[PDB]
């Protein structure tokens, strides 16, 4: 197995177009890896599209295409519509064995981009005399529902003790996350601070808190 | 029309073993087809386990060899999965699926064509612990406004209800969805907006409710 790569999360316009690439960490990407291409909505069973490389199955409309690009595979999507919006995933052979990519998250622009608003809570007083401490990021109101959050101690990242969910679809159609760092009394106590980085669209937001 | 339905336990305890199956129908396990495993974790990605031909030959995930153990049932038209000493990293919903078998001249594993028939899923949890109540802390605080909440931490299962002034408080309610974390417990974050001129005169208490650990909470939010 190798590491396969796609892009985190990309936008299209209803009816614009928009590809999707799908890197390997061995090199170029030949027809013998025979890429295929899986459409996944939230909440149902992944759908077939593209098998080796440029193959539509019986179902996968005409709007979608593969094709190797400088040495990844892609797949070229002509015409948006809203029914396209999901999750993209790539499956390729390597040393016998199939290796699906991390995923993109394709959202059809149904409406502009909405910015996050984010909250930093500490750890309360309640929870240091149990000996635990815990920090809460909130995230919400940001459309599309695509997020990167990270964590750093001072000046250093942090990714041992974190924990965050994925979007889910608030009432207004926009989404909402949060992330949880937990930690230990005595590492709250030795920094002089902790944030909490949101990554949307380009935009980073980012919240801090100290313990004196 | 090639249908795949699997099946599953549903629940299973850790250090265990799980046993999945698959059945075909509208095909024969002794046609030129791969017969697949494929999970996805809660909030991840597909992740390739294996496949099987009805010769017998398999091929496994590199870094799960030494857990998986796929077979086939022809008289049933079934093939099945097994993976031992599973963790609670493995949760997740188990798909099977298939693919043709291709060659080039003689009969040979030519792999030109993919995956075309998905199953329905089935959700497998590996309950790393027990039934536990929440443990309800304080989130004590926009100008105009400002934001107070209550930290449900550490519960288990799933179903917890939330409430703000025994649900007198409905407007500036946002209540997260949980997290799952590693150690198999729960944890969400409720917040209320009020506005910050009646942090002083107005008393905010969150409540919650807890059927399956049968435990009831009401905490009072101080400033602080």
């Amino acid at each position: 197995q190798t590491v396969v790569t796609q892009e985190p999360s990309l936008t299209v316009s209803p009816g614009g177009t928009v590809t999707l690439t799908c890197a390997s960490s061995a090199g170029a990407v030949t027809s013998d890896f025979s890429p295929n291409w899986f459409l996944q909505k939230p909440g149902q069973v992944p759908r077939s599209l593209i098998y080796n490389t440029d193959k539509r199955h019986s179902w996968t409309p005409a709007r979608f295409s593969g094709s190797l690009i400088g040495g990844k595979a892609a797949l070229t999507l002509s015409g948006a519509q809203p029914d396209d919006e999901g999750d993209y995933y790539c499956l390729v052979h390597y040393r016998g064995a199939w290796v699906f990519g991390g995923g993109t998250r394709l959202t059809v622009l149904s409406q502009p981009k909405a910015a996050p608003s984010v909250t930093l809570f500490p750890p309360s007083s309640e929870e240091l005399q149990a000996n635990k401490a815990t920090l809460v990021c909130l995230i919400s109101d940001f459309y599309p529902g695509a997020v990167t959050v990270a964590w750093k101690a001072d000046s250093s990242p942090v990714k041992a003790g974190v924990e965050t969910t994925t979007p889910s679809k608030q009432s207004n159609n926009k989404y909402a996350a949060s992330s949880y760092l937990s930690l230990t009394p005595e590492q709250w106590k030795s920094h002089r601070s902790y944030s909490c980085q949101v990554t949307h669209e380009g935009s980073t937001v980012e919240k801090t808190v100290a313990p004196t | 029309q090639v249908q795949l339905q699997e099946s599953g336990p549903g629940l299973m305890k850790p250090s265990g073993t799980l046993f999945l199956t698959c059945a075909v129908s509208g095909a024969s396990i002794s046609s030129s087809n791969w017969w697949n495993w494929v999970r996805q974790p809660p909030g991840k990605g597909l992740e390739w386990i294996g496949e099987i031909y009805h010769d017998g030959s398999v091929s496994r995930n590199p870094f799960l060899q030494s857990r998986i153990t796929m077979s086939v049932d022809k008289s049933k038209n079934q093939f099945s999965l097994k993976l031992t000493s599973v963790t609670a990293a493995d949760t997740a919903v188990y798909y099977c699926a298939k693919r043709w078998d291709s060659s080039g001249w003689i009969t040979r594993h030519t792999y030109d064509y993919g995956v075309d028939v998905w199953g329905r899923g089935t959700s497998v949890f590996v309950a790393s612990a027990s039934t536990k109540g929440p443990s309800v802390f304080p989130l004590a605080p926009s100008g105009g406004t400002a934001a107070l909440g209550c930290l449900v931490k550490d519960y288990f299962p799933e179903p917890v209800t939330v409430s703000w002034n025994s649900g007198a408080l409905t407007s500036g309610v946002h209540t997260f969805p949980a997290v799952l974390q590693s150690s198999g417990l729960y944890s969400l974050s409720s917040v209320v907006t009020v506005p910050s001129s009646s942090l002083g005169t107005q008393t905010y208490i969150c409540n919650v409710n807890h059927k399956p650990s049968n435990t009831k909470v009401d905490k009072k939010v101080e400033p602080k």
